[PDB]
């Protein structure tokens, strides 16, 4: 729906990662190097941005 | 004296289900066990 | 002129363009648009 | 028949992270600390939530779960509050609880996001965390478009980690003991393949120091990581006293059970 | 049938789609009878006109 | 009696299995029958450390008698010498209700002739014994908080030494069924006395399909580690079907339906892939690969056939014993 | 009593505006409290 | 229904905290119920209970891990008494951590 | 091939008047019984 | 109504459940876990 | 000749005698395919691809990949007509998205591909406008982690269906047994499954002659009903939205006249949700309609039935915590514990490979490759990447004691695994 | 009725109700 507040495994706060890693994505660098520059080195919470679906962008489309 | 079982009624629960419930057949009545014409055509 | 291990990409862009095309369930979007027609 | 006389050695104390290490305690203790930790250090979070407008595309108990697991910075008014069930008042006072007010809408045309910095405290010390003054973008909540409003208040409690995991102070308190495996508390089948690990004072060649026939362990490798409410050193120094405390609620209520049977 | 060049939904790009409340996923291959919605399952025969 | 439990017990009742000092006051605590006194350790040089079967005989209700034989015990390990011993520790022997020797297994722990727990119910009664089951279903399964018994993907690989040799059997397999079919299509076979040439053809080559489906079967359970995990839910015996892992590490070997390998759909022809006379060990149905390794995209398509034919029999073998059942009452 | 239109967005009470007869029940004036469990 | 959460914590009104009983099955030991905890502070009791040499059975368990409710059987020697066994090993674990935090406060003015 | 298992065990619950696999085995008495040429 | 909060032997009460009772399938014996299992 | 209605056919490449009539000046303009419009309709018509039916591969010479098929070796057959696309398309829909399915025993993809259609998930994006009874919709889906090629054709990016978790695969204090699952409660805390359940509800009002209107019954003019009090009620008889239903009260007042005779429509099952949405139009005839969408959230509490991509149905035995949950040497806990005795005679080695490949793919930072027969993903190299990042190459690794903090004697096989929890709720019969 | 759910923690004669059904 849209990126959580903290990873659910290990309680670190990823839900802030989000709009700075849609705009981190325009430039040439890879998602393996993507995250470590947001600096997050376990993979509980490397899973929380790398397969996310944020769909809420389908959903502001419709009327109210 | 019909044949019914036609027009069953629409999954809605994982969007892979409302998928595979369109691309569906249905025997009659060994009509059950897998014949090797379905290679390519149906999920074995 | 002739792919030899560039293979594994090559057969899935003719199948994107499959699913373009036919989709999923344009068997009942062939079938019952020839019964009207 | 008498206790032990640990010591502490600490490597990094950056902003968020406090990483050492304890010699000269047993397993048990040096568990009962990482055990504090992730469980039992009070914190400030939203405990009661009203929404007086919503209008986006979330539907009310999916905002307000988002609005719990915000981080609050509660560095000085912890022990200056009290928990909810040993109040005074009706429901809540301001000795025990924090109003936050939220009122955004967006009749604007562009897609606005509300954020962190639009939850407005009541009280200038309990700010929610992205508004210290790295530069650390602001927490989301919920999209919103054009036509659309939210509305709400909120209270904001003093709870521990027993109860929801909001209260979280910490995020994984990486405990480790004995690197080389002179004690054998596990039993490598293959010992070649294995990572070294982070503080092993082995070279390349070998694997595992030898047995030790008459060993037990210390150097506990604490790694105490902060979520960002509390900093990350006032966690430590506020378990040990979330621990003397709950063992001195023993040998008092212990005494009143032994000599209540005179 | 819902979406085969007589529905008023073809003929419809993606967001004039979204101005109706619909959905640009939705697959169609189902015609509404009553209000619910009702798939003809493919019954399986006998070919004909063979020795 | 679960599998969590019935595994564990190999590993708990072996010679190698010391319990501290510390671990004995947990162990004697989830207990229920127990009397409060601790027993007397076996090794006294270092800290005093009890062995695990030294806790298992307080479990055994009282003066109870039995012997059994663990499901590795070599049958030539009854001569002279190392009678009982039995340096694999195997020889369950239960004097006097203290485990003297040997590991338990499923064999001396069901309710099979002979057992255990069958002896603790023509001498002991019926509260004793549930009383022996709520006592292993615990002490065993709260000591293993610190076993653990993981499946690692480790714990499925062969080693290359065998790796490479089980697939110099099956590139014989395949080469002695060409031996056959081109000997018989020379008519240079005697059809033996009974079936045609035509059974007794299929009969030669489903010889050669089922010996180098265990000749991969035998030398894959012998050179599997005695660390390795599968090993653990095997010797044990708490889950049998050891063919069922045979198929993980080795060769999963023939198909069938009807009792036949895949007979000719197409016309002559099993799938579009093939030649007309393809009676070859390849094309009628056999497995080369095995399930660690992946299946080739046409015997993906023959074991979804004999997973289909075993499939059905499930839905119609709940109709019969179940009808049975409910008319012989 | 007041019917927001699936159209025209228009209250009324009871449609005028849009000539549309679908309509929704505008979401009432009570306080509920959640909890942020 | 779900409990509430704070149940793993609190006491009602109409619960004391330990109850006291002896072992009859073997003299000069005892056996104690603390109310509405779990390992934590279970685990440093029974390991203190251990360095006592005057002790030959520190030991704990939780009945059921749904609710929460320790157990704990301790057994001394003669010439001591199980409650005071008990009572020595906690008031040896506040010397402790009366002595971290003291020591462990020192290491942050260091920085 | 004798059937086993339940189409067996289905077929004596009837008692069936017609086996689907009925079977007579039958063995020798004398000198015949030691040599195939014999029997 | 407590006028009709007599008791005296003879008398039939239906209470919920305790502990330790016996409810059938073999018979089990009711301890009491508070979820929904 | 068969110009027949209703026969089934398929599309292959074409052998020219030796080689392909796919050649590599056709698939350059395929891949730009915008503004160039050459799509699938100009590839058939260039006579490279070409319709088989049924009864015509009774007839035909196929080969399986154009790479090893047309090299020539010892000449197995020479006379090859046709080449297939790629030999993991003969898979439908639901039995797409496993991965690996070589690796499985069939019993188990079998088992999968009737569970994928019950695993909840965001089925369509305009539920807010819906009024369906059993709408199950997730908080926070996840695209998986290690997926298939063509996932992206069954249109599972955009619309998911379940959230990854960290998995342990240990026995432990017990309440896993051999169908059950150890959750973790300080991740169920941060919406780890967290679900909404819709409801709807049909109530024409019809006038016939007894006839029946919308309304409110005082409780001294309407005849029988229980002590379902009326306070939600409006002025007219419907429930506003949101105001919360507690079980077995009333949302609808509708009374047969009669004095009057008494209709209520019950909250059934006394779920006691919030009320979402109501609507009121006219029905097919011209009387009053009204819908009613009464949502629920649903913690996944004990009981709550999951299930992986690789069969093995699993329930929920106990909750522990973060506080109790074994971590690794790095403060990981695992979301979920699943059996050892589950994968040997379940036998799905899937699990233990997906399981793998999660851990590569969320170090190596790229979603994983697991196509069916890709021939270029062994376990082998799927080791030796995870071994370049400083783990061990099995996956395993050492996890500690949740409770005493002492080391396991043995490891733990650990990885993130895309679990998916059904619809075969505890909470729908209670 | 209600699902049942695995426990080692009874003894072997005993089942948990919970306070919904009791
Ligand atoms: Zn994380
Ligand atoms: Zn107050
Ligand atoms: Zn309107």
């Amino acid at each position: 729906m849209i990126i959580p507040v903290r990873c659910f495994t290990c309680g670190k706060i990823v839900g802030n990662k989000w709009e700075a890693y849609l705009g981190l994505l325009q430039a040439e660098y890879t998602e393996g190097d993507a995250l470590d520059a947001l600096g997050l080195k376990r993979y509980c919470c490397r899973r929380m941005l790398l397969a996310h679906v944020d769909l809420i962008e389908k959903l502001l489309n419709y009327a109210p | 004296q019909a044949r019914a079982g036609v027009s069953q009624v629409l999954n809605r629960l994982t969007f892979a289900s409302t998928l595979s419930h369109l691309r569906r057949l249905n025997s009659p009545i060994k009509p059950r066990q897998l014949h090797n014409t379905l290679w390519g055509m149906v999920c074995p | 002129e002739i792919t030899p291990d560039l293979w594994q990409e090559a057969c899935w862009i003719v199948i994107s363009s499959y699913f373009d095309e036919k989709g999923l369930v344009r068997q009942q979007l062939d079938s019952f648009d020839e019964f009207i027609q | 028949p008498y206790a032990n006389q640990p010591t502490v050695r600490i490597t990094e104390l950056t902003d968020e992270n406090v990483k050492f290490i304890i010699e000269n305690t047993d397993l048990a203790v040096a568990n009962s600390i990482r055990r504090v930790f992730i469980a039992e250090v009070p914190i400030i979070a939203i405990d009661w939530v009203q929404i007086d407008a919503n209008s986006s595309v979330l539907h009310d108990e999916f905002i307000a779960h988002r609005l719990g697991l915000i981080p609050l910075i509660s560095d000085d008014i912890v022990d200056k509050l009290q928990y909810s069930r040993d109040c005074t008042c009706e429901e809540f006072c301001p000795e025990c609880s924090v109003e936050f007010t939220l009122d955004v809408r967006c009749n604007e045309d562009q897609t606005r996001h509300v954020t962190s910095r639009d939850l407005i405290s009541n009280s200038p010390r309990v700010i929610p965390v992205t508004s210290r003054n790295v530069e650390q973008d602001d927490i989301l909540i919920v999209k919103l478009r054009k036509g659309q409003e939210l509305r709400l208040r909120a209270y904001a409690k003093k709870g521990f980690g027993k109860e929801h995991a909001k209260w979280n102070p910490t995020a994984g308190v990486a405990f480790e003991y004995d690197p080389d495996n002179a004690l054998r508390h596990t039993v490598y089948p293959k010992p070649e393949e294995w990572p070294k690990s982070e503080y092993s004072e082995l070279d390349e060649d070998e694997s595992q120091a030898p047995y030790d026939p008459n060993g037990k362990p210390e150097r506990f490798y604490y790694n105490v990581e902060s979520c960002g409410s509390l900093r990350p050193e006032t966690i430590v120094l506020s378990a040990l006293s979330g621990l003397k405390k709950k063992l001195s609620d023993l040998q008092t209520q212990l005494s009143h059970e032994i000599q209540s049977d005179v | 049938m819902l979406r085969s060049t007589y529905c008023l939904l073809n003929g419809l790009t993606d967001r004039d789609l979204c101005e109706l409340n619909e959905c640009p996923l939705d697959p169609g291959g189902y015609f509404i009878i009553n209000g619910s919605e009702k798939v003809l399952i493919a019954q399986e025969k006998m070919a004909t006109n063979t020795v | 009696i679960v599998q969590d439990t019935l595994t564990a017990v190999r590993k708990f009742t072996k010679r190698d299995v010391f319990l501290e000092r510390g671990e004995v006051m947990n162990l004697l605590m989830f207990l229920s029958t127990w009397d409060g006194k601790v027993p007397q350790p076996a090794i006294l040089k270092p800290r005093p450390l009890w062995t695990g079967k030294q806790i298992f005989s307080l479990i055994i209700p009282g003066h109870i008698n039995c012997i059994r034989t663990h499901s590795t015990h070599p049958d030539d390990e009854d001569s002279g010498p190392y009678k009982h011993i039995s340096p694999g520790d195997t020889k369950v022997v239960v004097e006097n209700g203290e485990l003297i020797m040997g590991i338990l297994c499923k064999k001396s722990l069901g309710t099979s002739a002979g057992s255990l727990v069958h002896i603790s119910y023509l001498e002991m009664g019926h509260d004793i014994t549930r009383l022996f089951y709520s006592n292993i279903q615990t002490v065993i399964n709260n000591w293993l908080l610190i076993e653990g018994h993981t499946i690692g993907i480790g714990d499925s690989i062969a080693d290359s030494k065998t790796y490479q040799d089980i697939q110099n059997t099956i590139k014989k397999a395949k080469q002695d069924v060409i031996e056959v079919i081109e000997k018989a299509h020379n008519n240079e076979l005697e059809p033996t006395p009974g079936n045609t040439l035509r059974q007794t053809f299929e009969n030669q080559v489903n010889r050669i399909l089922n010996d180098a489906r265990d000749k991969t079967g035998s030398s894959a359970q012998k050179s599997l580690s005695e660390y390795n995990n599968f090993k653990s839910m095997v010797v044990s015996g708490a889950k049998g079907s050891k063919i069922n892992i045979s198929q993980v590490i080795a060769v999963v070997g023939q198909q069938n339906v009807e009792g036949k390998r895949i007979p000719f759909g197409f016309k002559h022809r099993t799938l579009p892939h093939f030649i007309k006379d393809d009676y070859g060990p390849e094309s009628r149905g056999f497995v080369e690969n095995s399930y660690l390794a992946g299946l080739t995209p046409t015997e993906f398509f023959f074991h979804a056939m004999g997973g289909r034919e075993g499939l059905i029999d499930t839905a119609v073998k709940t109709a019969e014993t179940g009808y049975i059942q409910r008319r012989l009452i | 009593m007041i019917y927001i239109c699936g159209e025209c967005h228009t209250e009324n009470e009871i449609c005028r505006e849009c000539g549309y007869r679908i309509m929704y029940k505008k979401r009432t004036k009570r306080l509920v409290v959640f909890d942020a469990r | 229904n779900a409990p509430p959460a704070f149940e793993s914590f609190l006491l009602f009104e109409g619960e004391k905290k330990i109850t006291i009983n002896k072992d009859t099955k073997v003299p000069n030991a005892c056996l104690f119920t603390i109310n509405k905890e779990d390992h934590t502070l279970g685990n440093i009791i029974k390991s203190q209970l251990l360095k006592d040499p005057q002790v030959l059975f520190a030991g704990y368990k939780v009945p059921h891990p749904l609710e929460h409710k320790i157990i704990i059987r301790v057994q001394t020697t003669p010439d001591y008494s199980p409650q005071e066994a008990f009572t020595n090993a906690i008031t040896d674990l506040i010397s402790e951590l009366s002595l971290l935090e003291e020591r462990f406060r020192v290491a942050i003015k260091d920085k | 091939n004798v059937t086993l298992g339940v189409p067996r065990l289905k077929e004596l619950i009837n008692i069936s008047k017609k086996p689907k696999t009925p079977s007579l085995t039958v063995f020798l008495l004398g000198q015949s019984a030691r040599d195939a040429e014999r029997a | 109504k407590p006028s009709d909060l007599h008791l005296q032997t003879g008398y039939k009460v239906e209470r919920h459940m305790c502990d330790g009772d016996i409810v059938i399938f073999m018979g089990h014996r009711v301890r009491i876990l508070p979820w929904s299992t | 000749i068969y110009t027949d209605a209703g026969r089934i056919c398929r599309p292959l490449l074409i052998v020219e005698k030796q080689k392909l009539l796919l050649k590599k000046r056709h698939i350059d303009q395929l891949k730009e395919r915008e503004y160039n419009n050459y799509s699938w309709q100009d590839l058939v018509a260039s006579g490279v691809v070409e319709y088989i039916d049924t009864l015509e591969e009774e007839t035909v010479m196929l080969a399986m990949t154009p790479d090893d098929l047309q090299e020539k070796e010892v000449a197995y057959c020479s006379t090859y007509t046709h080449c297939e696309i790629h030999p993991s398309m003969i898979l439908g829909v639901c039995a797409s998205i496993i991965p690996f399915p070589d690796h499985n025993q069939s019993p188990r993809n079998t088992y999968q591909s009737a569970m994928g259609k019950q695993a909840m998930g965001v089925y369509i994006t305009n539920f807010h406008v819906r009024m369906d009874t059993l709408a199950h919709v997730l908080y926070y889906p996840q695209k998986p982690l290690v997926t298939t090629r063509s996932m992206e054709y069954l249109r599972f990016r955009e619309l998911p269906a379940g959230i990854n978790s960290i998995v342990a695969i240990a026995s432990y204090t017990g309440y896993n047994q051999e169908d059950s699952v150890i959750m973790n409660r300080s991740a169920v805390d941060r919406g780890f499954f967290r679900s909404v359940f819709y409801r709807s509800y049909k109530e024409q009002e019809s006038k016939k002659d007894q006839e029946e209107v919308f309304e409110k019954p005082t409780r001294e003019t309407c005849q029988g009903m229980r002590h379902a009090i009326y306070d939600k009620l409006d002025d007219d008889g419907l429930i506003a939205p949101g105001v919360r239903v507690s079980g077995d009260d009333v949302i609808i007042g509708k009374t047969v006249t009669l004095t009057k005779r008494d209709c209520s429509t019950f909250l059934r099952t006394s779920e006691t949700g919030i009320v979402d949405q109501v609507m009121v139009t006219l029905n097919q005839e011209g009387y009053k309609f009204c819908k009613i969408r009464v949502r629920s959230v649903r913690i996944p509490q004990i009981g709550d039935k999951f299930a992986s991509r690789h069969g093995q149905k699993g329930t929920c035995g106990i909750q522990y915590r973060q506080e109790d949950m074994p971590f690794t040497c790095e403060g990981i806990t695992p979301d979920i514990i699943i059996n050892p005795h589950a994968i040997p005679s379940r036998m799905t080695i899937g699990h233990l490979i997906e399981c793998l490949q999660g851990k590569v793919s969320a170090n190596k930072g790229e979603i994983g490759d697991a196509t069916p027969f890709n021939d270029a993903v062994n376990v082998q190299k799927i080791s030796n990447l995870l071994s370049d990042y400083g783990y061990h190459l099995r996956g395993n690794e050492v996890l500690y004691n949740g409770f005493t903090g002492r080391k396991i004697t043995s490891q733990i096989f650990i990885g993130p695994t895309y679990y998916q929890r059904l619809k075969h709720m505890v909470d729908d019969k209670i | 009725r209600t699902v049942i759910t695995p426990d080692p923690n009874l003894s072997i004669d005993q089942v948990g109700v919970p306070r919904s059904i009791a």
